[PDB]
This record gives structure tokens, C-alpha cells and sequence, in this order.
């Protein structure tokens, strides 16, 4: 079966 | 199923729970919630079982169920009680204890004791806070006691002393009808705020569930199964790291039922903090609000069918509850592309007792157990 | 295979 | 494996 | 290696970051990508085949006073060829070194020998009367050198009358942890803040050494290339910034102090994956570090080179073909995310003899709006 989801992605800019 | 009176009262609670849960989430001191429909209601149901006068009438009151007579009230919350309590046990793991607390000085009378003990499980002892920790202790061996440690700890501290102490303790720990792998565990960050993001242990699993994507309302809705699907855990959630109160806005009786109406068998990821969650409720300020005022007023509280004297007021009402997420559940057994359901950030969770439609748990996720 | 990408980063600071 | 790191964020306000 | 050897790759890597501020500061340098060693071996031959100030101010730039002509060469030549086959185990590495001089002129025979003993250089003759005709000669061999992953040094040559050097290079960092083929997707390289440029990215979770500076908001990562015998150490605002105040602190001795903070934590790296062709003229850059007579009509005495005072630098083409790809040797707390999605500035160190291989900075990828 597919590994677990990847972790969330990085912030955006400010 | 439930008789007449179960099911009316059922009803009941479930329009107290959710009305009570959002008095709690405009209180923008709580953090999670936790609240077990029927156990609130019994907890309603023992002041009028203990109360005279306004202080009785103003339990049904919060109860919506001044039109009821006392003992189909009693005898109603009871089968409740004790009808949910165990059409969850065979399925998921559930302990709840229900334990009166009263002053030394106080004499809990005859009466009471045996119609609270055979309609509501109650139990009853007497406490003193003369040794203020020794009290807390008792209290606290008595939950894990209840809970197998799960919930080794009601509260910090006891602020009103010279009253009555209702304190009800719970594990609950659902057993999903198709478990998560045991190796679909690593290390993540639950954002409890945009700013703020605590280290957790998240479990993984991919997977058939009815599900629904409010393009419009840009959030995710997922029913899990439990055991056997003799009940259901369902789970609202925003598309992005938001605050619940713009989804609590939403969150009705009525739209709940145009979301589960929606609702399509999908492939799902769903990714789920693991761990157990302990949430402690005094429900005293918050029952208050909701029409109980008299019973917790020293100067007003009318709960001589309690102990003979007007010598008792509701000082609090602890609902303490430990939820634990893991992933144990029952085996299961493929090209779909599946959902993200990626629950890393505050959610609302609602457990559903699919046989009788009853609301077993209403609850929030705000913030997990973590150093950050 | 690899698991799915995580979601979208949060928002930045304002 | 764990899947890749989604894309970052929208701006803030 | 050998005492002089040695000596010359500390004194490389200190040219590299001479000769990288120095670049930075022009506003017509975007992508900046040098190798200090090649770099090196060309001050090495203007010393090999120059006289009175020409080779010393050579030496000069070389920071190798101490050094007589008889041991920089010797000593260059190790140092070239230790990395070359040092690093041709781990890494794809192709150099070619290739000194085209005017058909009028003809290169001394001793020179021919030693600058292609120490410094493995090629000698070409060539007119640029018909200047596309030339172009294609640097260029076929150019993209012969690289086996096509460099098929172009540059589109014009302005100084005609004199002598270039062009060196031609493809480099591959093979990692000690591959990653895998699979997780590669495609996603936005903020150039600016204001311009987004569509780039493929690779993807990799492993325990690298990672130092976080919270007070200048920057990461540094080091990433292991294979069999541990050089590391790519990467530098980075947290969020998207212009790199001239990244590049103030970038100093040989504060990058000792970042790599001595650093610790092995999980962390989450997203790197583009694609081929960066960079080609730089160090003519103008190299005469601002004290190379100044070598490339002056005037006064230039390469006559080492050729047997007369017709002869000068006019351009040192330094062209390499960087490929960020996933493939390397076959191989856990919350890893901390290492978002290369905005300009960075790389190097390529080798663990063993310290020296530097390559230092640049990636600010513009290969893509559209």
C-alpha cells in the first residue's frame, strides 16, 4: 500500500 | 431499541449537547470540548431527583422537560443512561462513573441514595477539605479507579469547597471497524494556531469512507465507522489552518443533516493525531447560563431531597472525560486517488450511535498533549 | 510506492 | 515512504 | 596530498569567496556558479606562462607569495588531479581546459607541455574574422567536453585580438542517500516575491546536519555526496529575500561556525531538479582582485606563451552545467522543513582536503512565469 501523506507544506510569505 | 421515554429524552440531550457545546466554544476561555450528552443530562437529572422548589424545576428546565413528570424523567435518563452506556461497551471502550461528593456535616438521605443509585448509577461520599490535597487525591483515585488510569486526574484544584461535588469520569477509546497499521505512525506538527504548532504522533491510513467536500464552505466532513458500525465517529474539519468558530457557525442540527445527506462512499487519507486527549469540564458556569441558577447558589439552592437540609448547593459539575485516539480496530481486506483528510489542525468530532441516532460524544480538538 | 503530497503550508504572518 | 512536503502557504494578510 | 597541495586548496576555497562577493555586488551576475580549484588553475597558467608582474600579480590573486612558481604549478597539478579522480568514484565531474590563441600566434612547445602536465590544458588556434565560425569551434568543444550537457559557452566574443581560456564543465552531486525517482513533482520557484518561475522539484526526508539561525532567519543543511567524501552545504532565508544580506555573512570563518553548530535532526529537504547552465567571463572579475596587467593590451607579458608580446588575456569563459538530480547510493522525530523554493546559495566541499569544488547560488531556474 502507499507510504502516509507528506507533512504539510511550509508557510507563505508574510 | 429504547422505550418511549428513552427515546424522547434522547432527542433531548442531543439538542442540550450541541446548545451546550456552543455556550462552550463562545466562551473564549475553553479550549477542547468534550461533552457526553447523556451523562450531562443524568447530571441535570440528579438535581431534580435532589431538588425542591425552583432549584428542581429549573434542572427540567435545562432539560427541556418540564412537561415530563419526575419519575418518567428519572426512569427515562435512566434507560438512557444505561442503554447508551452499554450499546457501547460491546463495541468500543467506555467506563463512566458517577460519584456525589458532599461535606462531612452533610447526611445524604435514604430516599435519594436509592433512587439516584438504580436510575442514574450514582454513587456517594463524603468529603472533607481539611486536607485540601487529600481531598483532590481521593478524587483522583477514585477517576483512575473508574478509568484504569486513563484518567488519573479530575482537576487541579476545588475553588468552592462548602458545597456539593458532581463528578462524573470517562474513557472513551474508539475502535475503528477497520484499524489503522501500527507502522503508519511517525513524528508530526499539529498547528494549534497559525503560530503556534505542537509535536505530536500522528497515525495514517487510507481507505473507503463516506465522505464530503463543501467547495462553498472550504470544509472537509468524514464519517468513520467504528466496530462492527453499530456507531460512527464523524469529523469537521476546515480545508486550511483556521479557528472553529466560522464551522460552529455552521454547525447546526439541520445543516448536519444536509452534510450527512451528501455524503459519497470516497477514498480517503485520513491522518489523525494519536494519543489520549484528557478533558476536564466544570459544566457549573455553563449550566448556569443555560437556566441552572438556583442550584448552584449558596444563598438559593433548594437540594434538601438530597440530604433532608438546605444545607447543600451544586458547587460544581466535573465532566471529566479521557478520548483516546489510536489505531486498533477490527482487520480488513485499488487505483483511487484518494482525499486528504489531514487533520492537524483544530476539528470537531462527533461520535453517533447508528442504531438509535443518539449523540454519544460532541467534542473539539483544539490543542493535544505535547512540549511543542 | 511514496504516499501523497502533504497540504498546502499555512498562511504567513501578516 | 511518507509522500512529499505539500506547497507553501498563501500570503498573509 | 602533498604540503603544497594542501596549502593550495585553502588558498582556492579563500579565492572562492573573493571572487563570489565580488560577483554578487554586479547587478548583470544572476545565477553564480564557480568552481575555485578551475579557477586557481587558470591564475596557475597566466603564472606558468607570463612574466615580471604579469605572473606575479598571478601569484597575487592566488594568495601564494609564499610559493615559488616551481610549487604552485606542481602542487595545482595534484591538487586538480586529486579531485578529479578523488571525486570520479562519487560524482560525475567532466572538465576540459582549452586556451585558444590567435592563428598568427604560435605556442611555445615548453609551454604546450607543462601547462598540459600540470594543468591537463588544450591549445587551439583560432580567427574571429568570421566570428560565428569561431563561436562553433569553442562551442563543439565545449559540448564535447561534456558530452552535450554543456553544448554552448557563449553567444559572442567581444575581445578578438587576444588569447581565451575556456573552461568547460559538467558536475552532478551524486548523494550518499538518493532520492527517490518517484518523488519529483512540479512546483513554483519564487524568484521574488512579485515572480514565480514553474520548476520540477525532488524530495527526500533523511537526518542531515541542519543548523537553524532564528536571530538571521536562515538555514544551512549539509548534504553527504557519495561514500562521504564531499558534502553539499546549502544556504537559505527561511522565506524569500534577495541573497546580497546572506551573502555580508558569508565568510570562510562564519561558515566554520555554522558547520560547527550544526546537528543531525530529521529535516524534510525539497531541492529543483533540472540542469543550471551558468557561463561567466572571470576577465573583468579576475582583474578586480589584482589580475590587471595580464588582461591589458599594454602591458601584458604573456610572452611565455608564445614567443612574442602580442598577447593577452581577453577572456576567461568559466561555463559549467550543474544537474540537480535524484539519483545517489541506495540506503525520527518531526523533520524540520528545507523548502528550496527561492534563491540559495550552494557549495560543494571536499571533507578530505577541505577544499572547495564549487560555491554559487541558484536565484533563476529554468522555466516560464
Amino acid at each position: 500500500p502507499p507510504g502516509p501523506p507528506g507533512p504539510r507544506g511550509p508557510p507563505g510569505p508574510p | 431499541k429504547l422505550s418511549p421515554k428513552a427515546a424522547t429524552l434522547a432527542e433531548r440531550s442531543a439538542g442540550l449537547a450541541f446548545s451546550l457545546y456552543q455556550a462552550m466554544a463562545k466562551d473564549q476561555a475553553v479550549e477542547n470540548i468534550l461533552l457526553s450528552p447523556v451523562v450531562v443530562a443524568s447530571s441535570l437529572g440528579l438535581v431534580s431527583l435532589g431538588g425542591k422548589a425552583t432549584t428542581a424545576s429549573q434542572a427540567k428546565a435545562v432539560l427541556s422537560a418540564e412537561q415530563l413528570r419526575d419519575e418518567e424523567v428519572h426512569a427515562g435518563l435512566g434507560e438512557l443512561l444505561r442503554s447508551l452506556s452499554n450499546s457501547t461497551a460491546r463495541n468500543v471502550t467506555w467506563k463512566l462513573g458517577s460519584r456525589l461528593y458532599g461535606p462531612s456535616s452533610v447526611s445524604f438521605a435514604e430516599d435519594f441514595v436509592r433512587s439516584s443509585k438504580q436510575h442514574y448509577n450514582c454513587e456517594h461520599s463524603k468529603i472533607n477539605f481539611r486536607d485540601k490535597r487529600s481531598a483532590l487525591q481521593s478524587i483522583n483515585e477514585w477517576a483512575a479507579q473508574t478509568t484504569d488510569g486513563k484518567l488519573p486526574e479530575v482537576t487541579k484544584d476545588v475553588e468552592r469547597t462548602d458545597g456539593a461535588l458532581l463528578v462524573n469520569a470517562m474513557f472513551f477509546k474508539p475502535h475503528w471497524d477497520e484499524k489503522f497499521h501500527h507502522k503508519m505512525v511517525d513524528n508530526r506538527g499539529f498547528m494549534v494556531t497559525r503560530s503556534y504548532t505542537v509535536g505530536v504522533t500522528m497515525m495514517h491510513r487510507t481507505g473507503l469512507y463516506n465522505y464530503y467536500d463543501d467547495e462553498k464552505e472550504k470544509l472537509q466532513i468524514v464519517e468513520m465507522p467504528l466496530a462492527h458500525k453499530l456507531s460512527s465517529l464523524i469529523i469537521l474539519m476546515p480545508n486550511n489552518v483556521e479557528p472553529l468558530e466560522r464551522l460552529e457557525k455552521l454547525l447546526t442540527k439541520e445543516q448536519l443533516k444536509i452534510w450527512m445527506g451528501k455524503m459519497q462512499k470516497k477514498a480517503v487519507a485520513i491522518s489523525l493525531p494519536k494519543g489520549v486527549v484528557e478533558v476536564t469540564h466544570d459544566l457549573q458556569k455553563h449550566l448556569a447560563g443555560l437556566g441552572l441558577t438556583e442550584a448552584i447558589d449558596k444563598n438559593k439552592a433548594d437540594l434538601s431531597r438530597m440530604s433532608g437540609k438546605k444545607d447543600l448547593y451544586l458547587a460544581s459539575v466535573f465532566h471529566a472525560t479521557a478520548f483516546e485516539w489510536d489505531t486498533e480496530g477490527n482487520p480488513f481486506d485499488e487505483l483511487r486517488s484518494p482525499k486528504l483528510f489531514y487533520a492537524d489542525h483544530p476539528f470537531i468530532f462527533l461520535v453517533r450511535d447508528t442504531q438509535s441516532g443518539s449523540l454519544l460524544f460532541i467534542g473539539r480538538l483544539v490543542r493535544p498533549k505535547g512540549d511543542k
